[PDB]
């Protein structure tokens, strides 16, 4: 990933909110700016430098300094939701372009609300199949935005490793989950696994052991 | 007024081929230069390549991860861009958009977007869930149950709770997509810890490609 961006931020209304995408190729070359929401295609927002298309209003303004690049939006509205993604090369004097990671940006219509996480081990029905699955869940979050990181005895493990984009409850809160596949065999050789979940930069672990 | 209408996504095997269409009008199409962008489901954007006008010479340029397998062509005649798609993998599968592209060294842009075409790529034909307990045991006066349900083809998996009587809490999340081909989903239910010896908690997963329903009940440990 040459260009990179905060997985998510949040505005209240009425409020102005910075979105930077990061990048060797930036120092050369203008980034554009893209805006999604959920289920449909993305719209251009910022180009060149500072040029906005017809139908993208004023409040919306583009900056670049150095290796970086900025999409600034003042004055948030409900309708700017939406995850944003800046473009560029990938290197100076390349033909290719490419994608930052996007930003999540949430316009607060809620109370920010913390992750109730539960790890599950393998069930002794899976192993029986010989399978092994460590199931993380993660439900009642507000902003919709987390990121999720395993443990195997105390040290990071992320191979095998599959976790969904948060998505809403019947509440309007939001819940994702992940999924740490293992042999049986890897499962009864560690001592313990974690589930480390990091939202609005706080973090909560769940511990399962292979015992008890 | 501008409109790219993208099509021919579908399931295709490992190894096999897939040719996309984009349709496009309100634009000058001879004069543009025409992108291909991929999102894989909950993913971001990623580009796939881009042709340029025949007036600046009608080349090519192709991200590394589909460089020798995606071909990019024009049919101005037709205002039709077009992605052959060869030696799929797993990994290709995602919407496909396309893009007019505005340019100008100098970067390029992404003007109009379609709304885009889906390309499944797995080697599974119909295959049944398997169900399995995420049973409760040892967060205060509530406790989280739920049933894992693995390894199924094609989506969709749809679960309820008591025969649909239990919604309150009632959580059910996107499936994955494994590197297998095969697809895999959770559903949970949050209820009070006193309940667990007082009432009886049953997932319901149905299955209608594979013509299954399976029962669960799920009890603590």
């Amino acid at each position: 990933s040459e260009l990179t961006q905060d997985p998510a931020v949040s505005v209240a209304l009425g409020q102005t909110v910075r979105i930077t995408c990061q990048g060797d190729s930036l120092r050369s070359y203008y980034a554009s700016w893209y805006q999604q929401k959920p289920g449909q295609a993305p719209v251009l927002v910022i180009y060149g430098k500072n040029n906005r298309p017809s139908g993208i209003p004023d409040r919306f303004s583009g900056s670049s300094s150095g290796n970086t690049a900025s999409l600034t939006i003042t004055g948030a509205q409900a309708e700017d939701e939406a995850d944003y993604y800046c473009s560029s090369r990938d290197k100076s004097g390349s033909r290719l372009s490419v994608f930052g990671g996007g930003t999540k940006l949430t316009v607060l219509s809620q109370p920010k609300a913390a992750p109730s996480v539960t790890l599950f081990p393998p069930s002794s029905e899976e192993l029986q199949a010989n399978k092994a699955t460590l199931v993380c869940l993660i439900s009642d979050f507000y902003p919709g935005a987390v990121t999720v990181a395993w443990k195997a005895d105390s040290s990071p493990v992320k191979a095998g490793v599959e976790t969904t984009t948060p998505s809403k409850q019947s509440n309007n809160k939001y819940a994702a989950s992940s999924y740490l596949s293992l042999t049986p065999e890897q499962w009864k050789s560690h001592r313990s696994y974690s589930c480390q979940v990091t939202h609005e930069g706080s973090t909560v672990e769940k511990t399962v052991a292979p015992t008890e | 007024e501008v409109q790219l209408v993208e099509s021919g996504g579908g399931l295709v095997k490992p190894g096999g081929s897939l040719r996309l269409s984009c349709a496009a009008s309100g634009f000058t199409f001879s004069n543009a230069w025409m992108s291909w962008v991929r999102q894989a489901p909950g993913k971001g954007l990623e580009w796939v390549g881009r042709i340029k006008s025949k007036t600046d010479g009608g080349t090519t340029d192709y991200a590394a991860p589909v460089k020798g397998r995606f071909t990019i062509s024009r049919d101005d005649s037709k205002n039709t861009l077009y992605l052959q798609m060869n030696s799929l993998k797993t990994e290709d599968t995602a919407v496909y958009y396309c893009a007019r592209t505005g340019k100008y060294p100098g970067e390029e842009y992404f003007q109009d977007w379609g709304r885009g075409t889906l390309v499944t790529v797995s080697s599974a034909s119909t295959k049944g869930p398997s169900v399995f307990p995420l049973a409760p045991s040892s967060s205060g006066g509530t406790a989280a149950l739920g049933c894992l349900v693995k390894d199924y083809f094609p989506e969709p998996v749809t679960v309820s709770w008591n025969s649909g009587a239990l919604t309150s809490g009632v959580h059910t999340f996107p499936a994955v997509l494994q590197s297998s081909g095969l697809y895999s989903l959770s559903s949970v239910v949050t209820v009070p810890s006193s309940s667990l010896g007082t009432q009886t908690y049953i997932c319901n997963v149905n299955h209608k490609p594979s013509n299954t329903k399976v029962d669960k009940r799920v009890e603590p440990k």
